[PDB]
C-alpha cells in the first residue's frame, strides 16, 4: 500500500515576551536514521510583521505556509492592504487547516506576533485547528526535553521564597528579550546532546514593533 | 452470515391432473426467537399465484412491488396478467437489483385461462428461471423437501389426493428444519374453483 | 496507490567555486533482474538544468513528457525566450514540486526521487531535491534514494559546509564525484558501469559527458581470503 | 439575412460573406513554400510614434515548426490560434510524432467549420495562412471564413492581396522549380512593400518568419537580425 | 456445468447436459443450457446460470435490432464481439463462459468466451467443470473433416463423458445443429441414459389423513 | 506465455508459442499469440489474456481510423497508442505486451511496452512466462543483424529451449515474417524443434 | 424562413439547402462494373497560385468506400470526418466493415435527426457514396441535405443532371442490363468519361478531370498520370 | 438494547419503555421517555441506535401531522406502520441505514378496534396482540402466552405488564430504571404517570 505521511524531524519554540515574541526553531532536516541538509529554515517572515513555522511532515508544512502567505496577500487586495491584526491570522489559519479535516496536514504549527496593543502574542496550532492563546510552546520532537525547562524557568514553577517555609511561591516577571534568548539558546544544546534528531544549528525570529531580526547561533553536528 | 437463514420458512408447490397446489408455513421470528404464527408467504394477483421465502421485509415489499404492476398491467391491457408472463417478468425484476439482490426464493404457480395448462416455476434471489412439471420447494428446508417430493410426487394427482401428498410433504419437513412450522396453510387451484386450508400441526 | 515495475537506482550530486555536478547510473531494473542495460536519467532542460531522476521509468518517461511539452511552451509568444525571457532552473523545480505534491494530494503519486540542478541567468548555482510525497531541500551535496546513504558521506568530506563552496575546485569535485560513483557499483545490487555525468558551470556551460565506465578497482587482494573462520588451504 | 445559420433564397450564408468582408479590410499577409520549408510575412501598421518597434508580434509558432499568420479581426486570429495549440499539443501527447501540416488545417478547418453552423456563435474574421515542415515535405495552406482552405504556392489576403498575387504569379514561372530558401526571404521583403502602397501616408513595420531543413533545421524561427536588414535594403532597391 | 462443440464439414454442432446444482444438491433435472442468440448463431453456456441466460437474452435481442437496422444479415463474430465487449466491461462480475456458435453468410463459425473477456478458437471447445473429461474424448477422438453423423456421434459421446466420471453435470443431452446451407434444429434430449428405475412402493395417501383446522373459498377478481 | 521480436536486414519477425494455462492446466493449446493491428505493424501479447485481447481491439481501431485520414502511420507512431493505455490503467491491467513494424525508410523497429507503461526500442525483445533462460543464449548468441532464413534459427533455439524448462509456455512455435515483400505466416512443428 | 412547418409543410431550409449543394459548380456521375465501380467528377483549378494535389471533391473513407460530394468544400469535409468515423467505430463494435448502403443510412438518419430537433442548420452538400461488398456486389447510394438515401445503377449531381442522365437511361433502355457490361475497369472509366465528353458539348485535358474507381476491396483515387493514359485509350477506339 | 413492550387488549393498547439512557459507562439521564405521539390516536415507542433512534421518530412524525392537517381527516394505524415500514426499507439499503426498532400503536377509529404494529429496523412489520423489540422479549413472552385473553380490560392489561417488568428486573443484568407506561384509546392518549408510586 502507499504511505502518503513522514516524519522530519525538527522541533520549534514559541515565547511570548512582553512586548516582543520569539519563534525559533532549528535547521535539520532528516529521513530514518539519515540527513538531508545541514541548513533548511522552517521559521518564516509572512509580512504584517508575523512569523510562521509547522514542524511535522514538510511537505504539509511548507505547503500550508504557501497557502498562507497567498491568502495574507489577498486579503490586502479586497480591504486596501489592512493590516492583518495576529489574532485574525490565527482565525483564519483554523480554516485552513479545518479544510482538510479528512485529510489532515500532518503538522504542529506556530505563530508569533504583536496584538493591537502592543504586547507579545503566541499561537499553537493542532494539526486540524484548535488555536490557543499561549504564551510559551515547544513543539517538535524534543517538545518534552524543553517544555518541563520552560515551565521551570519562564514560570518559577515550583520555585518557592526561602524562609516563608513553602508558603509564599517566587513571584514571575518579565524579562527582556536577551534573557529569553540565553535561555532558548540553553534549552535547545540540552535538547541536542540528548537527542538525535535534533542538532546542527539555531535560526531565530525576533518580532519587535519595527520588524522581524534574525540573529543565527550554530549547534552541535553530532 | 446468511440472511436468507434469519427469518426461516418454506414453500412448495405441485401440477395435478389439471391442477395445482401450494402451500407454505407460517413462522416468523429472527433466529432463534420465534415471533410471529400469522405470517403468510403467499398471494396472488387475480388468478395467478407467488410464494416467496427467504428475508421477510424483501418478502413484503416484493408483494407491494408485484400487486402494484400487476394491476398497472391488467388495466392498459384490459386482462389479467398470465402465468407464463408473470415468471419472464418476475424473472427480469430481480435482475435489475443483481447487485443489490433481494434475499428471496420466489415460485410462480397457476394455471392459464386460454391453454387451460397447469404452471409452476422457482428461482434465485437474481431471477434465474427453474421451469419444472412435477414441484417446486424455496426456503429454509429447502433439502428436506427435495426429499419428501421425490418419494411422495405421482404424475397427475387427483386434486383432493393431491392436497393430500403436498400436505404431508410439506408437513413432514418442516420438523426437521428447526426453522419453519407453528402453523400452515394449503391452496389447491381449479379451473375455477379455488380451496385454501388450514392445516395443524407441531406447534414447537 | 500503486506500485514501482522498473527502477532507476541512485543520482549523486553537489555544487563548486563556478557551479554543480549530478551524476547517475544507465540502469533500469525489473525487480532483481536488469532488463535494461542503457537507459536515460538525466534530461537536460533548456541549457541550464538537467534533472536526475530516480524510481520509475514509466513515471520518470512521463515526466520527460511534461518538459519537452512545457518548454515547447515557454516559446509561444515570447521573442526573449532565448535570453531574457527562458526556463531558469528554480522554475522548472518549482512547477515539478507544484505536481508532485497535487499527486501525493490525489493519492496517487509518482514513484521518483528528483534532483534539479542548474545555474541561475544572474550567476547562482541550484541544486534542490523533490520527491514522490513532494518533499524538497537545498544542500551542498545530494543523492537519491540509495546515494545519500552511500555517497552523501564523501562528498560531505569535500565540503562539510556551505563556506566551502566558493574554495571547491571543478576538478576535485569531479573525480572525487566519481569515486563516489565506483563506490556506489562497490555495495548496491541495483547498480551499473555505464554512466552519464554532466556540469553546468557559469563560465563554459553544460557539458553532458554521456556514457563512460568506473574504472582502477583493488580487486588483486581477492586470492588471499580463503574460507570464513578455518577452512585455510 | 441577418442570422448566421441561416440560407438564402437559393442557398447562401451572408453573415460569412461580410466575415470575409472585414478580412479583405484589415492588414496584408502573405506566406510562401519554396525549396524546403516557408516564409512568412506580415503588415504591422505604426499609427503613430509611439510605437516600439521590433515589439507588437502578429505572427505565431505553433508547437515548435509551424508558422502562422493572418489578417482581419486580431482578437479572432489569436483565438483561433489557442484552439490550434491545443489540438497540437494534445495529439502530440497521444501520438509522440510531431503533428502533420496536412492534418492540421483540417483540425482548425473544423473548428471555424462549427463557427458557421449555429446561430448564437460569430463566424471567424480572418483569412489565416501558414504552414511548416515534417517527413514528406513543407506546405502552405490559407483559411477563410467559410472555413475553406486549401494548399497554395504561396498566400496572401488581407487589403492588398492582387498586388502579392501577380507578384507570386512571376515567382512560379521564373523559378518554376522553388525559389532559394534565402532569396525567398529577401523576396517576400519585396513582395511587402509593394503591396502596402495604400496606407502609404501612413508609414509602416514588416515582420517575417521561416521554416526550413537547411536553414531553421526544421524548426519555425522568426526572422530578425542581420539577414532581415539586408532582405529589407534587398526590397529598397526593387522599390524604385 | 458440462459443454463442447465441433464444427464438421458443412457446419457446427454444440450440446449440454440438462442438470442444474447447487452446491451439493440437484435443484433442475431438466434445464436447457443452450440458448438461441439468433436463428443461427446460438450458445452453450456454463458457471452463473442467470448471468448466462440473462446476457443471452440481451444480445439476442440487440442483434435481431441491428440485422432489422441493416437489412443484411447476423454475423457471427459480430455476437462474439457484442458479449466480450460488454462482459469485460464488467471485469469478472459477471461468470458466464460460453462457446458461442453458429453460421453467418460467410462460413461456419465456433468460439469460446471466458467470463473475463478472453476468447478462443479451435475445432472444438469445452467449458464447464467436467470440462476435463469431454476435453480427453475429444483429445483421442478427433480429425480432421468429420460429417453431420462422425462429428454429432462424437459430441454427444464427449457430454456423455462429463455425465459419467463428473460429479456437477448429468441426466439427459440437450444437441442442436447448424448446416452451411440448412437451417437449425433443436432436439431437445437427443438422449436420456439416466431414467429413475420404477420405484418400490406406491406412496399415495388414503385421504383425509391430514388434520384441518379450516377451510374456505378464497377471492380474486373484481 | 512467451514472445519476443527480432529485427534484421530485410526488417523484422516476431514468434511465439501457443499454449496458454489456466492454473496447471491447458486451456488452448493453439493460441494466435501473435496479433494484428495494421498491415505492416503487429504485435505479440504477453501476460493476461483478457486485458491484452482488448487492448488491441482497440489500437487496432485507432489506427485503421488515424489513416483514414492522417495516411499510413510510423511503428513509433503505434507503440505511443499503447503507452498510453498501458499507463492510464496500470492499476487494472497485466500486460508485457512487445510491438514490431516495418517501413521501407526506417526500417523495422522493436518496441517493448512491459508491465508498467514503460517503452523501449531495442534491438530485439523478449517477454512471456519463459523468457527468463533466454537471457543467457540471447544476449551472447546475438550477431547485428542477420539473413531471412539465418533469423528464423535464433528464433527457432530462442523458443525451444523456453519449453524446455518452463511448463506454462508451450505447442507449437508461430512466426509472422513482416518484410518488403510483405507478411509471411510461418509454423514450426513440435518433433522438429526438441530434435535440436 | 427558420427549421419548422411551412403552411403547406414543406419548410423550405431544407429546399434552399439543395442549390447551394448544386451551386459549387462540378458534375459527378456514377456507374457500375461488374467486379468494380466508378465515379467521374470535374476537376476546375482557377487560381493559378493553388495545388492541384490539395484540390478533390472524393476522399478515402474506408479501405473499400470511396465518396464523392457535389458540394462547397467546408461542409464536405464535415460530412468526411463524421462518416469516416462511424465506420471505424462500426468494425469496432461489430467485427465486420460497414457497408455502402448502410453508412448511407446513419449518414441521412443523421442529417434527418439535425433536421428535426434544430440542433444545427443542415450541411449543403449530396453525398454519393461507392464501393463493393460480397452481399450486394457494386454498390451505389446518394445522399441529400434533406436527410435522404436511396439507391442508383448509375447517377449523376450537377448543375446539369438531366442531361449526363437521359444519355446514360437511352444507353440503357439498349443495353438494356442495369449496369456496365465489361471486365476491366480502365475499360469502365474510358466509357464514363466517353458517356460525359459527349454529355457536355465539352472535352478534357490531364487534370480537368477527377475519377475514382471502387474494385474487390481496395479502394483507390485515380491520380493524375493514370488519369491522362486513359484518354490516350479512348482517342482512336472512338 | 433497551426495553419497548407494548400490548393490545380490549379497547386501547398499552405501551412500556425504560427510562435509562448510557454513554458506554455513566448513566445520563433516566427519567427518559423513548416516545412520540404521531396524531392524536397513533403513538410510538423506539429503541435502537443513539442517534438514528430521536432523529426518525420526529421526522416520521413530521410527515404525518403534515398529511393530517393537509387533509384534515386523520390517517389509519394501518396505513400508518405501513408508511413506516416504506421509509425503513428503503433505509436498510440506503448509503448509511437509521438501525432503529419500533412498535407503533393505535385505535382505528373506523374500525373501533385498537390494533398494533411491531417494526424492526429491516423493514420487517407484523400486528400483534403484544410485542417487544430486543431481547425484551425472551424474558416476557412467555408469561404473555400465558395469561393474555383478547377480553383483558385495561386494568387486567396493566397488571400483566407490571408482573412482567417484575421478572425483567429479577432476570434482566442491565438495570433499566424503571419504565414509564402509556394508554392509547378512543379517548386518545394519557400517561399512566402513576406507574412510579404504583
Ligand atoms: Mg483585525
Ligand atoms: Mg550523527
Ligand atoms: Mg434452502
Ligand atoms: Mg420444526
Ligand atoms: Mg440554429
Ligand atoms: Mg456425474
Ligand atoms: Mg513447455
Amino acid at each position: 500500500q502507499f504511505n502518503p505521511y513522514g516524519d522530519n524531524g525538527g522541533t520549534i519554540l514559541g515565547i511570548a515576551g512582553e512586548d516582543f515574541a520569539v519563534l525559533a526553531g532549528d535547521t535539520r532536516n532528516i529521513t530514518d536514521y539519515s540527513i538531508n541538509s545541514r541548513y533548511e529554515p522552517k521559521v518564516f517572515d509572512c509580512g504584517d510583521n508575523i512569523v510562521m513555522s509547522a514542524n511535522g511532515f514538510a511537505a504539509d508544512g511548507d505547503a500550508l505556509v504557501k497557502r498562507f502567505k497567498n491568502s495574507v496577500k489577498w486579503y490586502h487586495f479586497d480591504h486596501n492592504d489592512k493590516k492583518l491584526s495576529i489574532n485574525s491570522a490565527a482565525r483564519n489559519i483554523q480554516h485552513l487547516l479545518y479544510g482538510k479535516r479528512f485529510f489532515p496536514y500532518y503538522v504542529h504549527t506556530i505563530i508569533a506576533g504583536l496584538d493591537e496593543d502592543g504586547k507579545g502574542a503566541v499561537y499553537s496550532f493542532d494539526p486540524v485547528g484548535s488555536y490557543e492563546r499561549e504564551q510559551c510552546r515547544a513543539g517538535g520532537a524534543a517538545a518534552s526535553l524543553i517544555m518541563p525547562f520552560l515551565d521551570n524557568q519562564v514560570n518559577f514553577k515550583n520555585q518557592y521564597e526561602p524562609g516563608t517555609n513553602g508558603k509564599v511561591k517566587k513571584p514571575l516577571k518579565y524579562l527582556s528579550v536577551e534573557e529569553v534568548i540565553k535561555l532558548v539558546r540553553d534549552s535547545f544544546t540540552s535538547a541536542t546532546e540528548r537527542h538525535i534528531q535534533v542538532g546542527d544549528g539555531l535560526e531565530i525570529l525576533i518580532v519587535t514593533k519595527d520588524g522581524v531580526r534574525k540573529e543565527f547561533y550554530e549547534l552541535k553536528r553530532d | 452470515s446468511d440472511p436468507s437463514s434469519i427469518n426461516g420458512g418454506i414453500v412448495v408447490a405441485m401440477t395435478g391432473k389439471d391442477c395445482v397446489a401450494i402451500a407454505c408455513d407460517l413462522r416468523l421470528g429472527s433466529q432463534s426467537l420465534g415471533v410471529s404464527n400469522k405470517f403468510e408467504k403467499i398471494f396472488h394477483y387475480g388468478h395467478v399465484f407467488l410464494g416467496i421465502t427467504g428475508l421477510a421485509t424483501d418478502v413484503t415489499t416484493l408483494n407491494e412491488m408485484f400487486r402494484y404492476k400487476t394491476n398497472l398491467y391488467k388495466l392498459k391491457e384490459e386482462r389479467a396478467i398470465e402465468p407464463e408472463t408473470f415468471t419472464q417478468l418476475v424473472s427480469s425484476s430481480l435482475y435489475e437489483r443483481r447487485f443489490g439482490p433481494y434475499f428471496v426464493g420466489p415460485v410462480v404457480a397457476g394455471i392459464n385461462s386460454k391453454s387451460g395448462k397447469p404452471f409452476i416455476a422457482g428461482f434465485d434471489l437474481i431471477g434465474c428461471i427453474d421451469e419444472a412439471k412435477d414441484f417446486i420447494v424455496s426456503g429454509t428446508a429447502s433439502d428436506q423437501l427435495f426429499g419428501m417430493c421425490e418419494s411422495l410426487y405421482e404424475p397427475n394427482l387427483e386434486p383432493e389426493d393431491l392436497f393430500e401428498t403436498i400436505s404431508q410433504a410439506l408437513l413432514n419437513a418442516a420438523d426437521r428444519d428447526a426453522l419453519s412450522g407453528w402453523g400452515a396453510v394449503v391452496y389447491i387451484i381449479k379451473k375455477d374453483e379455488v380451496v385454501k386450508r388450514y392445516l395443524k400441526m407441531r406447534q414447537d | 496507490t500503486q506500485q514501482p515495475i522498473v527502477t532507476g537506482t541512485s543520482v549523486i550530486s553537489m555544487k563548486y567555486d563556478n557551479g554543480v555536478i549530478i551524476a547517475a547510473d544507465n540502469l533500469g531494473s525489473y525487480g532483481s533482474l536488469l532488463r535494461f542495460n542503457g537507459v536515460e536519467r538525466l534530461i537536460p532542460v533548456g541549457d541550464n538544468t538537467v534533472v536526475g531522476i530516480s524510481g520509475d521509468i514509466s513515471d520518470m518517461q512521463h515526466i520527460e513528457r511534461l518538459l519537452k511539452d512545457l518548454v515547447t511552451e515557454n516559446a509561444y509568444d515570447n521573442p526573449l525566450a532565448d535570453a531574457e525571457e527562458a526556463l531558469e532552473p528554480s522554475y522548472i523545480f518549482e512547477y515539478l514540486a507544484t505536481v508532485m505534491y497535487q499527486r501525493r494530494s490525489k493519492m496517487n503519486p509518482l514513484w521518483n526521487a528528483i534532483i534539479v540542478a542548474g545555474v541561475q541567468s544572474n550567476g547562482d548555482q541550484f541544486l534542490r531535491y523533490v520527491n514522490l510525497l513532494g518533499v524538497t531541500y537545498s544542500s551542498p551535496t545530494l543523492a537519491t534514494g540509495f546515494g545519500a546513504h552511500m555517497a552523501n558521506p564523501l562528498l560531505r568530506k569535500v565540503v562539510d559546509r556551505e563556506s566551502d563552496i566558493p574554495k571547491t575546485t571543478v576538478q576535485v569535485a569531479e573525480e572525487a564525484i566519481v569515486n563516489a560513483m565506483r563506490v556506489l557499483y562497490y555495495r548496491d545490487a541495483r547498480s551499473s558501469r555505464n554512466f552519464s555525468l554532466a556540469i553546468i558551470d557559469k563560465n563554459t556551460g553544460l557539458t553532458f559527458k554521456k556514457n563512460l565506465q568506473v574504472e582502477n578497482m583493488k580487486w588483486d587482494f581477492a586470492k588471499d581470503i580463503k574460507g570464513y573462520g578455518t577452512q585455510k588451504i | 439575412d441577418l442570422s448566421n445559420s441561416v440560407f438564402s433564397p437559393d442557398g447562401r450564408n451572408f453573415q460569412v460573406e461580410y466575415a470575409v468582408k472585414a478580412v479583405e479590410n484589415g492588414t496584408t499577409s502573405i506566406g510562401i513554400k519554396c525549396n524546403d520549408g516557408v516564409v512568412f510575412a506580415v503588415e504591422k501598421l505604426i499609427t503613430s510614434k509611439l510605437l516600439v518597434p521590433q515589439k507588437n508580434v502578429k505572427i505565431q509558432v505553433v508547437d515548435r515548426h509551424i508558422g502562422c499568420v493572418y489578417s482581419g479581426l486580431i482578437p479572432d486570429g489569436r483565438h483561433l490560434v489557442n484552439r490550434g495549440r491545443e489540438e497540437a499539443a494534445s495529439f502530440k501527447k497521444l501520438y509522440k510524432t510531431p503533428i502533420p501540416i496536412p492534418a492540421f488545417a483540417d483540425r482548425l478547418g473544423q473548428y471555424v467549420q462549427a463557427h458557421t453552423l449555429y446561430n448564437s456563435v460569430r463566424p471567424f474574421g480572418v483569412s489565416t495562412i501558414f504552414g511548416g515542415v515534417d517527413k514528406n515535405g513543407a506546405h502552405l495552406y490559407m483559411l477563410e471564413p467559410s472555413g475553406s482552405y486549401w494548399g497554395y504556392k504561396g498566400a496572401a489576403t488581407g487589403k492588398g492581396r492582387q498586388s502579392a498575387k501577380a507578384e507570386l504569379e512571376k515567382l512560379v514561372d521564373h523559378h518554376p522549380e522553388g525559389l532559394s530558401a534565402r532569396e525567398a526571404v529577401k523576396q517576400a521583403a519585396k513582395i511587402i512593400y509593394l503591396a502596402h502602397e495604400d496606407n502609404k501616408e501612413k508609414d509602416f513595420e514588416l515582420e517575417i518568419s521561416w521554416c526550413s531543413l537547411s536553414e531553421t533545421n526544421g524548426l519555425h524561427k522568426f526572422v530578425k537580425g542581420d539577414l532581415l536588414q539586408e532582405a529589407i535594403d534587398f526590397a529598397q532597391k526593387e522599390i524604385n | 456445468t458440462t459443454i463442447v462443440g465441433v464444427k464438421f464439414n458443412n457446419g457446427v454442432v454444440i450440446a449440454a447436459d440438462t442438470r442444474s446444482t447447487q452446491g451439493p444438491i440437484v435443484a433442475d433435472k431438466n434445464c436447457a443450457k443452450l440458448h438461441r442468440i439468433s436463428p443461427k448463431i446460438w450458445c452453450a453456456g456454463a458457471g452463473t446460470a442467470a448471468d448466462t441466460e440473462a446476457v443471452t437474452q440481451l444480445i439476442g435481442s440487440n442483434i435481431e435490432l441491428h440485422s432489422l437496422y441493416t437489412s443484411r444479415e447476423p454475423r457471427v463474430v459480430s455476437a462474439l464481439q457484442m458479449l466480450k465487449q460488454h462482459l469485460f466491461k464488467y471485469q469478472g462480475h459477471i461468470g458466464a463462459y460460453l462457446i458461442v456458435a453458429g453460421v453467418d453468410p460467410t462460413g461456419s463459425h465456433l468460439f469460446s468466451i471466458h467470463a473475463h473477456g478472453s476468447t478462443d478458437v479451435g475445432y472444438y471447445l469445452s467449458l464447464g467443470s467436467g470440462s476435463l473429461a469431454a476435453m480427453a474424448v475429444l483429445e483421442s477422438h478427433w480429425k480432421q473433416d468429420l460429417t453431420k453423423e462422425e462429428a454429432i456421434k462424437l459430441a454427444s459421446d464427449a457430454i456423455q463423458a462429463g455425465i459419467w466420471n463428473d460429479l456437477g453435470s448429468g441426466s439427459n443431452v440437450d444437441v442442436c445443429v447448424m448446416e452451411i446451407g440448412k437451417d437449425a434444429e433443436y432436439l431437445r434430449n437427443y438422449l436420456t441414459p439416466n431414467v429413475r428405475e420404477e420405484k418400490q412402493k406406491s406412496y399415495k395417501f388414503p385421504r383425509g389423513t391430514t388434520a384441518v383446522l379450516k377451510e374456505s373459498i378464497v377471492n380474486i377478481c373484481d | 506465455t512467451s514472445i519476443m521480436a527480432v529485427t534484421f536486414k530485410d526488417g523484422v519477425i516476431l514468434g511465439a508459442d501457443s499454449r496458454t494455462t489456466t492454473g496447471a492446466y491447458i486451456a488452448n493449446r493453439v493460441t494466435d499469440k501473435l496479433t494484428r493491428v495494421h498491415d505492416k505493424i503487429w504485435c505479440c501479447r504477453s501476460g493476461s489474456a483478457a486485458d491484452t485481447q482488448a487492448i488491441a481491439d482497440i489500437v487496432q481501431y485507432h489506427l485503421e481510423l488515424y489513416t483514414s485520414q492522417y495516411g499510413t502511420p510510423s511503428t513509433e507512431t503505434a507503440a505511443s497508442v499503447f503507452k498510453e493505455l498501458c499507463y492510464e490503467n496500470k492499476d487494472n491491467l497485466t500486460a508485457g505486451i512487445i510491438v514490431a513494424g516495418y517501413d521501407d525508410k526506417n526500417k523495422g523497429e522493436v518496441y517493448t511496452i512491459p508491465l508498467g507503461g514503460s517503452v523501449h526500442k531495442l534491438p530485439y525483445a523478449i517477454a512471456g512466462s519463459g523468457s527468463t533462460f533466454i537471457y543467457g543464449y540471447c544476449d551472447k548468441n546475438f550477431r547485428e543483424n542477420m539473413s531471412k532464413e539465418e533469423t528464423v534459427d535464433f528464433i527457432k533455439h530462442s523458443l525451444s529451449q523456453a519449453i524446455k524448462w518452463d511448463g506454462s509456455s508451450g505447442g507449437v512455435i508461430r512466426m509472422v515474417v513482416l518484410t518488403a515483400a510483405g507478411v509471411e505466416r510461418l509454423i514450426f512443428y513440435p518433433d522438429e524443434y526438441e530434435q535440436l | 424562413h427558420i427549421t419548422i412547418f411551412s403552411p403547406e409543410g414543406r419548410l423550405y431550409q431544407v429546399e434552399y439547402a439543395f442549390k447551394a449543394t448544386n451551386q459549387t459548380n462540378i458534375n459527378s456521375l456514377a456507374v457500375r462494373g461488374k467486379d468494380c465501380t466508378v465515379v467521374i467528377s470535374q476537376k476546375k483549378v482557377p487560381d493559378k497560385l493553388l495545388d492541384p494535389t490539395t484540390v478533390s471533391y472524393i476522399f478515402c473513407i474506408s479501405r473499400t468506400i470511396g465518396m464523392v460530394v457535389n458540394g462547397p468544400i467546408p461542409d464536405a469535409r464535415n460530412a468526411a470526418l463524421r462518416a469516416k468515423a462511424e465506420a471505424a467505430e462500426f468494425r469496432y463494435k461489430y467485427g465486420y466493415d460497414m457497408p455502402c448502403d448502410v453508412l448511407a443510412k446513419r449518414m441521412a438518419n443523421l442529417s434527418q435527426i439535425y433536421t428535426q430537433r434544430a440542433y444545427m442548420r443542415p450541411l449543403g452538400v449530396i453525398l454519393t457514396f461507392v464501393s463493393v461488398d460480397e452481399e450486394l456486389g457494386p454498390s451505389i447510394y446518394k445522399t441529400d441535405p434533406a436527410g435522404y438515401y436511396v439507391g442508383y445503377k448509375a447517377t449523376a449531381t450537377g448543375p446539369k443532371q438531366q442531361e449526363i442522365t437521359t444519355n446514360l437511361e437511352n444507353h440503357f433502355k439498349k443495353s438494356k442490363i442495369d449496369h456496365i457490361n465489361e471486365e476491366s475497369w480502365e475499360k469502365v472509366v474510358e466509357f464514363a468519361i466517353t458517356h460525359m465528353i459527349d454529355a457536355l458539348g465539352t472535352e478534357f485535358s490531364k487534370n480537368d478531370l477527377e475519377v475514382g474507381v471502387a474494385t474487390k476491396d481496395k479502394f483507390f483515387t485515380l491520380s493524375a498520370e493514370n488519369i491522362e493514359e486513359r484518354l490516350v485509350a479512348i482517342a482512336e477506339q472512338d | 438494547m433497551d426495553i419497548i413492550l407494548g400490548i393490545r387488549v380490549q379497547d386501547s393498547v398499552i405501551l412500556a419503555s425504560s427510562k435509562a439512557v448510557t454513554r458506554g459507562i455513566s448513566v445520563l439521564k433516566d427519567s427518559d421517555d423513548k416516545t412520540r405521539q404521531l396524531s392524536p390516536h397513533t403513538l410510538m415507542s423506539f429503541a435502537g441506535e443513539a442517534g438514528d433512534t430521536v432523529q426518525f421518530a420526529e421526522y416520521i412524525q413530521a410527515n404525518i401531522q403534515l398529511y393530517s392537517i393537509r387533509e384534515d381527516y386523520e390517517l389509519s394505524p394501518q396505513a400508518v406502520s405501513s408508511f413506516v415500514r416504506q421509509e425503513l426499507a428503503k433505509s436498510i439499503r440506503s448509503r448509511r441505514p437509521y438501525q432503529v426498532n419500533v412498535l407503533i400503536g393505535g385505535y382505528d377509529k373506523k374500525k373501533n378496534k385498537p390494533e398494533l404494529y411491531q417494526i424492526d429496523y429491516l423493514g420487517t412489520k407484523v400486528e400483534l396482540p403484544y410485542g417487544a423489540h430486543g431481547y425484551s422479549g425472551f424474558y416476557t413472552f412467555s408469561l404473555l402466552d400465558h395469561h393474555y385473553r383478547p377480553d383483558m380490560t385495561t386494568e387486567e392489561g396493566l397488571d400483566l405488564l407490571k408482573l412482567c417488568v417484575q421478572e425483567l428486573e429479577k432476570r434482566m443484568p442491565m438495570d433499566f430504571k424503571g419504565v414509564i407506561v402509556k394508554i392509547v384509546d378512543k379517548d386518545g392518549i394519557r400517561q399512566v404517570d402513576d406507574f412510579q408510586a404504583q
